[PDB]
């Protein structure tokens, strides 16, 4: 509420007595400013949902894009705007490619959020990598201090730890993909308690039979058809 | 003798300087005067503020105080104020409490004239008089 | 900040330029040098305040060619780091220019070289000071002084030190009185000078003299039986 | 900046240097008095060629001016390997000025602490120059510099006038050295280099000792 | 010593210091001279106090004073004041404050002679125009040579004397004024009823008669002449006055429309200046022409300059401005609508006093000029007519100009020029209700039943200045201790209307945001 | 400080400065100069003393030679303008500069750089000392369109005659640059002495001729 | 970048807006001074030959976002051989950076298909694709307008267009006609900027619907 400084907060190279840098931990808890987007790992595929928030009807919903596309493997979804994500998104694809020319097959989701990861040592982007590898269909939350780890289930961006304290309920290892994309769709709507419709959720899923799909809007409001 | 002189109608602002930090200087220790020594009028130094801060030819150039007036005056009534009559209160409540409009900007003068002028160090067997009627 | 680095004060002065003539003073140590007709000889004391130190070792009394030498007083890696580099540009004017380098240019050199510490804010000055002697073959005896401020002059005699504003006191009622010259007045003048200032009436393991002469103008620096010629000829008048 | 105003605080505190514009030539005489007996006033020196048609003085701080002295004498050489011609006084000026107004843009350094009065004769005719720490000139047709240089810049407006001969204007700068001197100058105490179109030449205290005899 | 206090040396010192500029032994080429003539003029426009000219000791200062230099606890003993030097005393005096006005009246003169001296250069005419900036008295009027020198270089081609000029020529109207005569008024003789006690504030029914009230308006000359019309905006808000005064009828008033014979032959010089076309369409080609780009503003210094212009002559020089302010509205330059909303503003606040079918042939000429002025409103512009009309009617009965509140209330928001001149025109009409405070009860209501259909039909930059202007409307509801609840539109009944409006939003299953029925129009309303 | 004029005409343009020395004895014949020629068809005038003016002058008569390396042609006015005007901006010289020049895509020019990096073109305009004094004297009195270099002379002139400082203005204080085209060339001629003392006592004839 | 953002609300208003076969793109043309040469406020540059673009903010950053997308348009073009898509270059001038630079761009023009773009960038590099669109000053005001006449009735003729630019300026314009600059592409052809006199026809054909 009111003003809790220190001495040892705000030196941007500088360890705390207590071996921290604050300065850079105060800066990674400024990029929960992004909107929500959670991803579920599933046995049939990874989703990935997002909120979109357009501002007005003259504005095309198809070119803010918070889903990308890193390959056609891997997609991507990230909280904050997206002019602070796009080196990192670049950086994903062009490192895919390189792989693909030495090595003639396609980088894994791990690797990939590796490679992202060397290039965040901060920069102030959390991203979602889900995709399906060798490895089956795997979700990766990367937060802006360069920390990368494997989830079956995660929510970055607003109310975080709101939908995550859901995402620890609704999920576990036998769900559908369906069930996912519907769970992923009742938390969006929740945290954000408007209309659910095709103008204000991106969703996009990466299975192991097909590539990464963006959904349109006639299979998208299928979805919220029955939520 | 310099407040009669002070306040003198049409009196040269830049020498009533003089008599003003005099007249100050010669209330400004209060324990020396005891109200029935001294029973200074309040009203030639009203029109003498209406000439001085609320001047109506000033602001077209006709006037040119020094700048350090309005804080040697508003000191300088501040001085005579322990001094005025009993019934001022009452008579500056029926001058002031007109121009009590919050809307405007008269009720800003209402308010700096009752800052400087309106009476506070009375011995209470007087109040009535003073405090407790505005 | 004004008076943090090398930056001019309201009324014009360099504070770290000031400091660094008080870092000399740390030392505490005078040097003293005087030049005669056909010499000029360094002296400077050899306080050793350790007794298991080696004290051959301990000197501030530096070659810098086989004609030039050099006392140093000051801050002492200050000092064995600005002998360095008067030992390379005397070598690299020699490689570059064909003859030997004069008193005056290497002075001036490294003088020039401390002007660059007096002037960039992310260095210090070097805390020193060198005096220069060697024998100018058209000139005679040079004896060069150069600051940390960047100033050099040549001197008829000069002082480094704690006490040099008394030695410079004593060397100035000195060499308007005689025009001091000959081999043995000059090591005189520059032992007489440090003793009288410092009043501790020298025994040869305590001060150390070197010398240049026009007729022979390697730089010696003196043995402790010949400080001891010296002070026993000194020390009975 | 503000550094550039202290920059030049540390030139008004230097020694009196004198430069006059005649018809035939430029004189630029300085102050050089000895702290005390045991310094060669013989060693250093405050009047400086730069080229054999150029000379300047200062005042101010000498170590700082040193560095200048080589930077004029570098930029006056390659011009002269470009035009094979001695380069002219303003020209030189100018390069020069741009080196001193280059250590006040940059930061982690101060700027100098020496003005220069460059002088120079080229084309048949003279030139009297003061660049300022900040980077700036001016030419003149006699100025002061250092301790005092206003008290100068208003002798020589007095004694100033323009069908003057280059002997009298060693004359009347060795007399605005005088006004401020504190204590009976000498041959030894003074530096004087003269301009004409002979080249610049700074004068032997021999030459010196003489003109100062005439006053 | 160049701003001592006597007259004896500024006589001697404001024209040396003009008169300096033709020496020879001068230079202004030199940047420390130019300096210290704009340091000496600057200090003494900075110091400059008013002197003297008269000092008369009353009957009651030396009636204390005799009685303290005949005390006697420590004396002198010394005699009694002859009155045979009681009266050298009065004889010195009198001679004294004589040649103060002469020497005043003579450094006017010879600032004058030495401002105009057959080469001396414009920074000293700037500098000795200034010094005689410094001398507009209040207690004369100023030298004739001097009226004709303010006033014939109102058109001067500086515009630094252009400036010092209004300003001058403003301070001589000011000194030129007639005085306007004042009754008194018993306030429960024209209201007619027992005017109560226990002092209340706010809309009373003593108070009632003095607020605007569409029925009530003259709109004859009888019904004028035989009408209050009291003029300040609190007069009777929280009491009335001992005494109050009224400004009587124009039977007694000072007669205006005099024919130059009968004029005070200092306002024969602004006559024969302001009555000619040449004179005027150089002030106004000069008075319209751009100063600093972006940055001009109303300029209040030359508004009173117009005000005290229709204050005093009123009548014959429209006649001669009509082309000038016709020409002026129709521009879409920037400037041009500045300088015309100058002159609107002085002709408005100008016209305070005159008679009835004098400001009748005033409102049939200014109804086209400012419905062509809103029209013509830019965003240049707005801000500049918005101190017009918030400059013209305050304080100012509501009654006497309410062709403004009719002008300018009857479509503020209609739609030819689109948004951001119903913006603009409904915040000029702002400043005009702002102004008139607490005394247009009515009109204010007007406005907040004409406005409630329109706050769902309207654009973003509009209902920012419908939430200032609703903002002001509401002002006057207060719950200020024992205040009358007034006549003026009531904040708690208006948004309950609105709660009524806004009902279909803060109901059940909470879904809201959608801004694409009587729900949108809920979100329109609640922006 | 120092201040100058620039004044378009149909036949030419113009630029009209300051020559007021600050000291008795600054010599002049390198103060004297304020015009300076940036290539065979553009002259400027600065604000600020010798050495920046130096700086910048440099600068513009490089960036104008580079272009005539390239496309062997003179450089179009605005052009030049634009480049140090994007050399300015990248610096955020507090110095406003004020160029004429002819160029064959849009005849005589007039343009005004500040120090923020912008420009724009003016039909008569002012930098340096008592700018705004001598642009509200000369919004008066500027005939756009209609003027020549005989009316852009008696601007100028009258104009400096009551903003500039000098106090008698004399031919020995002002610079006057006149840019003409004459028979297919462009003529950057620095008006001298004499005509300057022509227009000058044309001047005097014409303010004595309305005070009588 | 707040800053930057704070300096386009005071820049002047620009509208675009995209229709079947042109992009309309129309700007605040205002009164500069009156001694100023209104040509080199330009406001509307064309960046290749099919992308044209209207900025609101600073004009000295403008210039140096307008000559870096300039130059990519043509370095695009000779790497990849066609011409830029207007995402690209869109793309490219958000990505820009100085400090941000402080403008706001209406990026309009034509792909090599033929498709009518209309992108719109922010000095936070956010860029995103509109229908019709306003920045500058009155700039959401002017998007609420346009969300209520942006029809696929109101846009379906080349001249209806013209006529919803101008009219969305004629909002927070008021000086009615001659102060806005217009600029359309028809595409496969050029930017054609409309002249005072076709802008004033339309105009006047868009007061002829106000009568009746
Ligand atoms: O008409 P306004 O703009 O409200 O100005 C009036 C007016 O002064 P001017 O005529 O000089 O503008 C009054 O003068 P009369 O018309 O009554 O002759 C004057 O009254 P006094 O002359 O009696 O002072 C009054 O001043 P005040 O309100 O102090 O009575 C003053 O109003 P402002 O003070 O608002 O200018």
């Amino acid at each position: 509420m009111f003003l809790t400084r220190s001495e040892y907060d705000r030196g941007v190279n500088t360890f705390s007595p207590e071996g921290r840098l604050f300065q850079v931990e105060y800066a990674i808890e400024a990029i929960k400013l992004g909107s929500t987007a959670i991803g579920i790992q599933t046995s049939e595929g990874v989703c990935l949902a997002v909120e979109k928030r357009i501002t007005s009807p003259l504005m095309e919903p198809s070119s803010i894009e918070k889903i990308v596309e890193i390959d056609a493997h891997i997609g991507c979804a990230m909280s904050g705007l997206i002019a602070d994500a796009k080196t990192l998104i670049d950086k994903a694809r062009v490192e895919t490619q390189n792989h693909w020319f030495t090595y003639n097959e396609t980088m894994t989701v791990e690797s990939v959020t590796q490679a992202v990861s060397n290039l965040a040592l901060p920069f102030g982007v959390a991203l979602l990598f889900g995709g399906v590898d060798e490895k089956g269909p795997q979700l990766f939350h990367m937060d802006p201090s360069g920390t990368f780890v494997q989830c079956d289930a995660r929510a970055i961006g607003s109310a975080s730890e709101g939908a995550q304290s859901s995402l620890q309920e609704v999920y576990h290892k036998s769900m559908t993909l369906k069930e996912a994309i519907k769970s992923s769709l009742i938390i969006l709507k929740q945290v954000m308690e408007e209309k659910l419709n095709a103008t204000n959720i991106e969703l996009a899923t990466v299975q192991p039979g097909q590539n990464f799909h963006m959904f349109t809007k006639e299979e998208l409001e299928e979805v919220i058809k029955d939520i | 003798l310099l407040y009669e002189l002070v306040s003198i109608p049409k009196l040269e602002i830049s020498m009533m300087q003089g008599f003003a930090r005099l007249l100050i200087n010669l209330l400004k220790k209060k324990e020396l005067l005891s109200r029935a020594d001294l029973e200074l009028p309040w009203r030639p130094l009203y029109d003498m503020v209406e000439r001085i801060l609320y001047s109506k030819t000033e602001h077209l150039g006709l006037n040119w105080f020094p700048n350090s007036v309005e804080n040697i005056l508003k000191t300088l009534v501040k001085s005579c104020r322990p001094y005025f009559p009993a019934d001022a209160t009452a008579e500056m409540l029926e001058e002031w409490r007109p121009l009590m409009c919050p809307f405007d900007v008269t009720m800003q003068k209402a308010i700096t004239y009752f800052e400087i002028f309106l009476p506070t160090s009375l011995p209470p067997e007087l109040h009535h008089k003073g405090f407790k009627l505005w | 900040f004004d008076r943090h680095i090398t930056i001019f004060s309201p009324e014009g002065r360099l504070y770290q330029v000031e400091y660094a003539f008080k870092a000399i003073n740390q030392g505490g140590l005078t040097s003293v040098a005087v030049r005669g007709k056909d010499c000029a000889v360094i002296v400077t004391q050899k306080k050793v305040p350790d007794k298991l130190l080696d004290s051959s070792t301990v000197t501030h009394l530096f070659k810098i060619t086989e004609n030039i030498g050099c006392v140093m007083t000051g801050m002492t890696a200050d000092s064995r780091s600005q002998v360095q580099r008067a030992r390379y540009e005397a070598a690299n004017w020699k490689y570059k220019y064909g003859y030997e380098i004069p008193v005056d240019m290497l002075c001036k050199r490294i003088a020039d070289i401390s002007q660059v510490y007096t002037q960039n804010a992310e260095m210090r000055p070097l805390g020193c000071c060198m005096i220069l002697i060697g024998i100018d073959e058209e000139q005679g005896p040079q004896v060069y002084k150069c600051d940390p401020a960047g100033y050099y002059c040549g001197f008829k005699a000069t002082a480094a030190g704690v006490k040099q504003t008394e030695s410079t006191s004593f060397l100035e009622k000195k060499v308007k009185k005689k025009f001091d010259w000959t081999f043995e007045q000059t090591v005189e003048t520059a032992i007489t000078c440090l003793s009288t200032v410092l009043s501790i009436d020298f025994k040869p393991s305590e001060i150390e003299v070197g010398v240049v002469t026009v007729e022979n103008p390697k730089f010696r620096i003196l043995t402790e039986a010949e400080i001891d010629a010296h002070l026993v000829a000194l020390a009975e008048r | 900046l503000v550094q550039i105003e202290y920059a030049l605080a540390a030139v008004a505190g230097g020694a009196p240097s004198v430069g006059i514009k005649a018809a035939n030539g430029v004189v630029l005489a300085t102050e050089k008095k000895q702290k005390s007996i045991l310094y060669d006033e013989r060693s250093v020196h405050k009047v400086e060629p730069i080229t054999k048609h150029i000379g300047l003085v200062y005042s101010g701080m000498g170590p700082d001016y040193r560095v200048l002295v080589h930077r004029a004498r570098k930029l006056a050489q390659q011009y002269y390997l470009v035009y094979q011609e001695p380069i002219p006084t303003a020209q030189l000026v100018q390069r020069v000025a741009s080196v001193m107004q280059e250590y006040t843009q940059s930061g982690g350094v101060r700027p100098f602490g020496v003005s220069l009065l460059i002088c120079g004769w080229n084309e048949g005719r003279p030139y009297l120059f003061q660049s300022d720490p900040s980077g700036a000139y001016f030419a003149w047709k006699a100025t002061a510099m250092g301790k005092n240089y206003v008290n100068g810049k208003t002798f020589l407006e007095k004694r100033y006038n323009e069908d003057l001969e280059l002997e009298d204007a060693i004359h009347t700068a060795i007399l605005t050295l005088k006004e401020s001197f504190e204590g009976q100058m000498t041959e030894d105490n003074i530096e004087v280099g003269i301009c004409n179109e002979a080249g610049f030449r700074r004068l032997t205290p021999t030459e010196v000792k003489d003109y100062l005899a005439a006053i | 010593l160049a701003n001592l206090h006597d007259w004896d040396c500024i006589v001697q010192t404001w024209p040396a210091i003009v008169s300096s500029g033709l020496s020879q032994a001068m230079s202004l080429e030199k940047p420390s001279i130019v300096r210290l003539f704009d340091d000496l003029a600057e200090k003494i426009h900075r110091q400059y106090e008013t002197i003297g000219l008269d000092f008369t000791i009353p009957k009651s200062c030396v009636e204390i004073a005799e009685l303290l230099q005949q005390s006697k606890n420590p004396s002198i003993n010394q005699i009694l004041l002859s009155p045979e030097k009681i009266k050298e005393g009065i004889k010195r005096q009198q001679e004294k404050n004589a040649d103060a006005l002469r020497n005043y009246e003579n450094l006017v003169d010879t600032l004058l002679d030495g401002v105009e001296q057959r080469n001396l250069p414009w920074k000293f005419e700037h500098i000795g125009i200034g010094l005689l900036s410094l001398l507009l008295r209040d207690d004369r009027v100023l030298p004739l040579r001097a009226i004709r020198f303010f006033v014939e270089n109102l058109n001067h081609d500086a515009i630094v004397v252009r400036k010092m000029a209004i300003s001058a020529v403003a301070g001589i109207l000011k000194q030129l004024k007639r005085t306007h005569k004042k009754l008194t008024i018993n306030p429960c003789e024209i209201s007619g009823c027992p005017k109560p006690t226990q002092i209340i504030a706010g809309d009373r029914p003593d108070n009632h008669w003095l607020h605007y009230d569409s029925k009530t308006i003259p709109r004859t000359k009888k019904e004028w002449e035989s009408s209050c019309f009291v003029e300040k905006t609190h007069w009777g808000y929280y009491t009335w006055p001992k005494n109050m005064v009224v400004y009587a009828g124009v039977e007694e008033q000072p007669k205006l429309g005099r024919s130059r014979e009968d004029m005070t032959e200092a306002e024969q010089i602004i006559f024969d200046h302001f009555s000619d076309p040449k004179f005027v369409e150089q002030l106004i080609t000069f008075l319209s022409l751009e100063d600093r780009k972006g940055k001009d503003k109303f300029n209040p210094r030359r508004f009173c300059l117009f005000k005290g212009i229709f204050r005093n002559f009123d009548d014959a020089f429209l006649p001669v401005l009509k082309p000038h302010l016709e020409h002026l509205v129709a521009d879409s330059h920037e400037s041009t609508q500045r300088c015309v909303a100058e002159i609107i503003a002085g002709l408005i606040r100008g016209s305070k006093h005159w008679t009835f079918e004098k400001v009748e042939k005033l409102w049939e000429l200014l109804c086209p000029l400012l419905r062509t002025a809103l029209s013509n409103i830019t965003v240049e512009t707005y801000n500049d007519w918005g101190a017009c009309i918030a400059t013209s009617c305050e304080s100012r009965d509501p009654r006497k100009l309410h062709w403004l509140f009719e002008l300018l209330l009857e479509s503020p928001l209609s739609g030819e020029g689109g948004s951001f001149v119903d913006a603009c025109r409904l915040y000029v009409l702002q400043g005009g209700l702002a102004q008139q405070e607490w005394r247009v009860p009515e009109l204010l209501h007007r406005l907040l039943k004409y406005l409630e259909p329109k706050l769902t039909q309207v654009y973003k930059n509009v209902r920012e200045r419908i939430g200032s202007v609703l903002t002001y409307i509401f002002m006057i509801d207060v719950s200020l201790p024992n205040t009358t609840p007034t006549i003026s539109p009531h904040v708690p009944e208006f948004t309950a209307r609105i709660l009524e409006k806004l009902k279909p939003l803060m109901d059940v299953d909470e879904e809201i945001q959608n801004h694409v029925d009587e729900r949108t129009q809920g979100i329109k309303l609640l922006k | 400080a120092g201040t100058c004029l620039g004044i378009l005409a149909n036949d030419g343009v113009l630029l009209a400065a300051e020559r007021r020395n600050i000291h008795k004895l600054l010599d002049e014949v390198f103060f004297s100069e304020k015009i300076y020629k940036l290539n065979e068809d553009m002259a400027c005038s600065v604000a600020g003393i010798t050495s920046d003016a130096n700086v910048l002058t440099n600068e513009l008569r490089l960036i104008a030679q580079r272009y005539l390396l390239q496309y062997q042609e003179p450089i179009p006015c605005e052009q030049l303008v634009t480049a140090l005007c994007d050399i300015k901006q990248a610096y955020t010289f507090g110095v406003s500069l004020l160029y004429i020049g002819w160029d064959k895509h849009y005849g005589f020019q007039l343009y005004q750089s500040d120090p923020s990096g912008n420009y724009g073109g003016w039909k008569a305009t002012c930098i340096g000392n008592n700018s705004a004094a001598a642009v509200s004297m000369l919004k008066q009195d500027y005939k756009e369109g209609e003027m020549t270099l005989k009316s852009a002379l008696a601007l100028a002139i009258k104009v400096l005659n009551k903003t500039m400082d000098v106090s008698k203005l004399s031919a020995e204080k002002v610079e006057i640059a006149t840019l003409t085209r004459e028979n297919g060339k462009t003529v950057i001629r620095v008006l001298k002495q004499k005509e300057v003392e022509q227009l000058i006592k044309k001047h005097e004839e014409e303010e004595a001729k309305a005070e009588r | 970048v707040e800053y930057a953002q704070e300096a386009v609300k005071k820049g002047s208003t620009a509208v675009g807006v995209r229709g079947r076969d042109i992009v309309v793109l129309g700007v605040e043309k205002k009164s500069v001074a009156k001694l100023q040469d209104e040509r080199t406020v330009r406001k509307i540059c064309a960046l290749d030959d099919n992308v044209c673009m209207a900025f609101a903010g600073l004009t000295a950053d403008a210039r140096i976002v307008i000559n870096r997308a300039r130059v990519e348009c043509q370095s695009h073009r000779l790497t990849v051989e066609d011409p830029v898509t207007v995402e690209y270059i869109t793309r490219y001038i958000a990505s820009l950076k100085q400090r941000p630079f402080g403008i706001s761009a209406l990026i309009v023009g034509f792909d090599f298909d033929g498709t009518p773009r209309l992108y719109q960038t922010d000095p936070s590099g956010t860029y995103h694709a509109w229908k019709a669109n306003a920045i500058g000053r009155g700039a959401k005001s002017v998007r609420e307008f346009l969300e209520k006449n942006y029809t696929d009735e109101a846009i379906e003729t080349d001249d209806l267009t013209i006529k919803l630019v101008i009219k969305a300026l004629l909002e927070v314009v008021q000086s009615g006609g001659k102060n806005i600059e217009l600029a359309v592409m028809r595409r496969d052809q050029s930017l054609k900027i409309l002249n005072p006199e076709e802008i004033e026809k339309y105009v006047a054909e868009i007061e002829k619907e106000k009568e009746e």
